[PDB]
């Protein structure tokens, strides 16, 4: 017999076969053996707060009118017609978390259908999903997001449809760096939440969590060092000759107006949060370093308009700045690692 | 009692059932009492006046040519995949801008059939709704966001839209926005707008929505009351290097007017005035009657007892100052944190 | 005797209707009376030089072939699923970037049968429609922007358009611009173009949108008023205040800059010259011949040989001509773009 | 008789026409005389290299098995929705970053079948066609954008598209553009490109563009002349003080670099050198070369008569730069406005 | 002997062929020979790391269900409207963030089957190709970006590909880049990746291509030398002018800072440094030096006496040794970032 008489017996118009009808009807519910392999990863927006991922999702099942007839021998596994895909019975599945999907369909419709002897049925499609995580930012240049996948089936109760992850390495990533972050790839959360709304019953729900680490070294290579560098600035400033106003007082004025652009311009880019981050906390911290350094200046200048005691005072305050200088910083540091 | 018999005599080709004619053709309309379930809520901008919602819309009402009685079973749970084979009822948002449906995997929405002959109907959306936005006090508004249910096809007399008696609208567990906070309490009215061409039914919820100012407060004030302040210092030290001081005025106003810029263009354009405009507004109003207190003290400084008259107003302005800063403050926050709004 | 048994046999598989032919084939033209409901209204942008509309498109026209008689009632609202089964006429906008249909739960169009046999066919579009912006005083401008309506696939042989006798387009009440006003009045006219393939029809509504100078006025105007009195206090200090009068005129000079950049950053690139454009150029003129004054009265104190009076004299008569010069500049430039533009 | 009847012994299904099989199969290549309207014209972004067109885009073929005679009337319009059953010829655009339909109430389709047999075919499209650009002197360039009507599924053996014999391609009334002018003239060429496959047809239409110096003029060529001519003022003081005069200087550098900064950013990106780039570097030049007179001044002035010998340098250097500055402008307006 | 009659009995519904049973269906496993002309190439974006590419993707495979012989002719080119009734070997690109067919008057596609059931399916795409990108060294890097054709619905054992022996890949003539070009030489390689439900099929290849450094040259090296050749001028004003010094080094260090801050804007935000982030910063540093020497001088001379002599000499030395130090620094990076690191 062709491969179309195999074909057809097992599902078919012709054939008795409904594909509005799902496994054991009125009977046990189906569970669905679901599997990620995570094909591209990144694109995390922190303004929008949602990433991109291709991922090829896979789920088998038990179709007992699908069974391999007794015909065909010679292969564990039988590969079917993409096309014919749609015709037989699907688990309904769908993304909780999810601003947007876009199913890839290049020279082909990009799904694949294994058909094995017993009647288990392994579907895999390429999926190009975007979901979105809401990430905190309490410690904003060093900290560990948690986004999340939230598989869940919609059109079937509990008691008809339950997803179970794959025993061994329900998730598979291949060597994929972010531009910015460190996926753990051994600190992957699981766990399953079975979602409950008012008057339609339980929803089953598997459920990923990636536990993503930023890198800081752009942003200690970006805005720390230059804020260094104008603080260092302003206690040169304090190291130039007192009581000669002309060059004190521009320096001192540009390092604060410098600081504050700095902050405006870092401030920008980042989303609109209300809670206060590290970045802006480091940057006022800063500029009311400059602050002081001004109104220091302020208080010497008035002082000598006694020189002893105004050059004690000046000397006494160049000597404190950098340590006091030093002990926000490392206790900055310390608290917020 | 095989599943797909029984599926063909409910609404396949050998039922009969007609899928173009409503329920009860000629007789009194059919009532369908919605319910909607939000799922995510952000993306909230004032820059083109919109919002977007995720919502799982469910829609109940009744069809006597639909019930059954061969499965003892009620609630009888069928495909999505068999939903177009059933009479649905037209409906779409009236403040809509575009919407989507969700196809990942299957065709996203849910069907159930009751003996009696009720049917759920929930079908997943994605609304980028617009409602107009009121920024008469823009960092400290509170602004109402409506959406709104009607049908197109149908009259009053042949499809009438209603909430749900006990809890119309619901929120996910957790929901957290972006920028603003959600009031639990949530509006709910009829429009039953009419048009020339009948009377369309029409259902309306109102979300009242508060903005948290604190962002505002750190990014925008602060600054501005450091700068301000920086020029008090600036007109601390006395006038004897005058170049210095008048540079630092010069940059420091220049810095102001660019954060005012910035203020400004951060926004859209609104033919009225704003609670930031203003402020920032009489901000630069200071830092230029300072840098004016400044050059008159300069002018009267160069060329009798007149460096005693400049010590004297210097001292008069930098002990007037903080009075004026300090009332101007209070009362603009008092009255645009209570007396305003609320 | 059954509903479904009266739609087939109107328009159904058995009706032998064929949506393929126009009515009145081989006579004359088929006559549509079209009005067009406005819903939303907004996102006006001139940077892409167009804007975006949402609408209740309602069509109306004559078919014999769907006249019926087994229902008394004439009024009869159908499932707009039969809306492909059913001759319907072209209808393309001519000017519009891009536009789409709106589906949600269902399609969004309406169909209705009366029992004469006029039928009618309200659908919902949103449209984002051209139309050329003339900018020549763009703060106080008056924009008309159109929407052209006409078919493509029909001749004027067979297809004709006309506007309704009353209540051609309505506009829904509540509807407000962010940055535009609309008049209540509107032209309707016929365009009827004519290519090289033949005459179509076509119909054409006007809108009249003016620009409020709220926002604009408070942005732009005030600030530099401010900035030009600023001046004038730095005009009123003696010469020998050389430092100060100096420093003032530098932040005149850049505050004056800056506001030119933004005003001319924030518009698309336009050859010819606009009243703001104008106005900044001469407050910036302005501004420039204080800093020359400044510098010619620091000339003449340099190199007491009865020199101080002279300069003296002539700051005073310059303190005294710059009020005058600002005050007829700005009436004259409000008189004629308020009254003669 | 009935139009139903005739419509189905034509192009349905007891017609036994197959839109399947292009006409006169084994046979010579039909030839297609193809002619585009164009409606909407603009957004020429720079940034990304293409231009968006709104064509009327017709086609016409001769088809021998859709003659009739039993209709007196020779320009038997017919309804849109047929042409899916009608042998429609292959045609892409060959540079086009993304097109697309427009449908709207309807397909905007139109299909017109006369007596002999040939068939009109005309459809509106919306095309981001791409065409590379040349800035080698960017304010006044005169560019040539390119469009290609090519086939893709028939080889020069079975179909051959030509330009129509007067009017190929026509302007609506009325048409401007944001920033550009679209000379009349337009060039018809026979592109014809090869490929391992076979031998493609492909036609070809050039249009020339030409960019309006209106508002690139007035936004910063007259506001760096009034600054420099504010520096050559600047040239007639005696240093009066230092600091002002240090300021004086920088703020003419300031707004020279803002102005070239800005109109430097405006652009995409060449390699060679433009004239707006050499108009910016030569202002540059000029005014950092008052700020040195500025420095040098201030030298002198300091301590044998120096100061005869400081005034001779300053009215030297107030004689020179002004006619400097006239006999480079002079210069470079020539040669890059008509020599370039 | 009627054209369409024929091609129903070829492939239509008298024909009894199915389009959803492989060639060869039981044996061996069918090979398909693919190559690519490019139409088009650019929109190298670096901030989301992919480009767009615009192909002419050809495939060929042999299939004796569509082997023919009452028509003389070898070659017939059919209508591409059959192309739903045959089969077609699936074919997805695994690295693509986006890609969509082409359909403007008709769908971009052809027919063209040869008499031995040899049969060439070319189609028009256009991919948002997805290329890591390195930028160790930004303005002087030679990146290396891949296309990978593979199979999905089939393993191996079932559908091979493999590239032209001649002529794998052609480039349409005039092809210019806006910021790169594209070398001769093209790389092409077996991928032939593993996954868990088989072995599938990958074909490779490698796109080479250098970067032009004109503009970062022109817009942002120049600058930076004129801003230290101004910072020496600057310094090299005697002590007297002191306020003048510290203003010009303060507007040298803001303008710099400017610059840098500037530059890292239109580039992805990446964690290691890259050369223009050294340049900047080691030129920054040198001002940031300059302005040090010039306050530690300053302090000396704040109490002819000792002091005005060493300060003097003090300037001296900084003046004959910073403009030395930065030219030997220069010439150090410039050949090592040339030929030592990469490139050249
Ligand atoms: C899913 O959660 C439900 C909660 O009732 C639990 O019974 C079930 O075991 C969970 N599934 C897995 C695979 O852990
Ligand atoms: C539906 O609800 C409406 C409104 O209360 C009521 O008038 C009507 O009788 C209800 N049922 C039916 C079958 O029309
Ligand atoms: C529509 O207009 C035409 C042309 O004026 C007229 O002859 C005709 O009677 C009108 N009505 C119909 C139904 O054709
Ligand atoms: C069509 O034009 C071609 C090219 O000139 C010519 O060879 C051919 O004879 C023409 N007519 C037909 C019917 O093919
Ligand atoms: C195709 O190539 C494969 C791999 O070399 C070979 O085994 C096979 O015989 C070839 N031909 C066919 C018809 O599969």
């Amino acid at each position: 017999v062709p491969a179309n008489s195999t074909s057809n017996i097992l599902n078919r118009l012709l054939v008795s076969y409904d594909p509005r009808i799902r496994p054991n009807f009125k009977g046990i519910p189906v569970d669905v053996v679901v599997n990620i392999f995570i094909n591209s990863f990144g694109s995390i927006q922190e303004t929008t707060m949602d990433y991109r991922v291709n991922i090829f999702l896979r789920q088998k099942w038990n179709d007992p009118r699908l069974k391999l007839p007794s015909d065909f021998r010679g292969s564990d596994a039988l590969t079917v017609d993409p096309t014919m895909y749609k015709c037989l019975w699907k688990p309904d599945l769908f993304f909780a978390n999810e601003k947007s999907a876009n199913f890839h369909d290049v020279t082909q419709e990009n799904i694949l259908l294994f058909i094995f002897r017993d009647g288990d049925v392994l579907v895999s499609m390429r999926l190009s999903i975007t979901l979105s995580c809401p990430l905190d930012l309490t410690l904003f240049p060093m900290d560990t997001q948690r986004c999340k996948m939230q598989l869940e089936s919609f059109g079937y109760t509990t008691d008809d449809l339950r997803f179970i992850w794959q025993s061994g390495d329900p998730v598979q990533l291949e060597k994929i760096a972010l531009p910015q972050f460190d996926i753990k790839k051994e600190d992957i959360e699981y766990g399953n939440c079975t979602k409950y709304y008012k008057g339609t019953g339980y929803y089953t729900c598997v459920e990923v969590i990636f536990t993503l680490r930023r890198q800081v070294g752009f942003y200690m290579m970006g805005v720390y060092a230059p804020t260094l560098l104008i603080v260092v600035l302003s206690w040169l400033s304090f190291w130039i000759n007192p009581d000669a106003s002309a060059a004190r007082v521009p320096l001192g004025i540009f390092s604060v107006l410098s600081l504050a652009s700095e902050c405006t311009t870092l401030a920008a880019e980042l989303p609109k949060v209300s809670y206060v981050k590290a970045l802006d906390v480091w940057l006022i911290a800063c500029l009311l370093f400059g602050f002081a350094s001004l109104v220091e200046y302020a208080v010497v200048q008035v002082m000598l308009n006694i020189p002893t005691a105004a050059k004690r005072i000046d000397l006494y305050a160049r000597a404190l700045f950098p340590f006091c200088f030093l002990f926000f910083n490392v206790i900055y540091w310390s608290i917020y690692l | 009692m095989s599943p797909s018999d029984f599926l063909d005599k409910l609404m396949g080709r050998t039922s009969g059932y007609d899928a173009r004619i409503r329920p009860n053709f000629k007789g009194p309309p059919v009532n369908v009492t919605c319910n909607i379930f939000i799922n995510s809520f952000g993306s909230i901008a004032e820059t083109t006046m919109d919002y977007r919602v995720n919502i799982f819309l469910r829609q109940k009402w009744n069809d006597p040519r639909l019930a059954y009685s061969e499965y003892p079973d009620d609630s009888l749970d069928l495909d999505p995949s068999m939903l177009d084979s059933i009479w649905k009822p037209d409906l779409f948002f009236a403040n809509e801008k575009g919407a989507n449906f969700h196809e990942v995997t299957t065709d996203n929405k849910l069907l159930r059939i009751f003996k009696n002959g009720n049917v759920l109907y929930s079908i997943r959306l994605t609304l980028t709704l617009s409602c107009p936005m009121d920024l008469k006090n823009f960092p400290m508004d509170v602004q109402t966001c409506i959406m709104q249910l009607e049908s197109f096809g149908y009259t009053m007399n042949d499809l009438i839209f209603e909430w749900q008696d006990e809890a119309p609208v619901q929120v996910a567990e957790g929901l957290t926005l972006p920028q603003f906070l959600l009031k639990e309490e949530k509006d709910l009215r009829y429009c039953t707008k009419h048009y020339n061409t009948g009377k369309f039914t029409c259902i309306e919820v109102r979300f009242h929505l508060e903005r948290q100012m604190g962002y505002y407060l750190i990014q925008m004030y602060i600054p501005s009351l450091l700068i301000v302040i920086l020029s008090w210092v600036s007109f601390w030290i006395n006038m004897d290097a005058a170049p210095a001081r008048v540079a630092l005025g010069i940059t420091t106003v220049l810095t102001m007017t660019t954060q005012s810029s910035g203020s400004r263009a951060s926004l859209p354009k609104v033919s009225y005035v704003k609670a930031i405009d203003i402020w920032m507004a009489v901000c630069l109003l200071f830092v230029f009657s300072a840098l004016l207190e400044y050059a008159a003290v300069n002018f009267v400084s160069r060329q009798k007892v007149f460096i005693d008259r400049a010590k004297k107003i210097d001292t008069i302005s930098r002990a007037c100052f903080p009075l004026a800063f300090l009332i101007f403050n209070i009362f603009y926050w008092v009255i645009y944190k209570i007396l305003r709004h609320e």
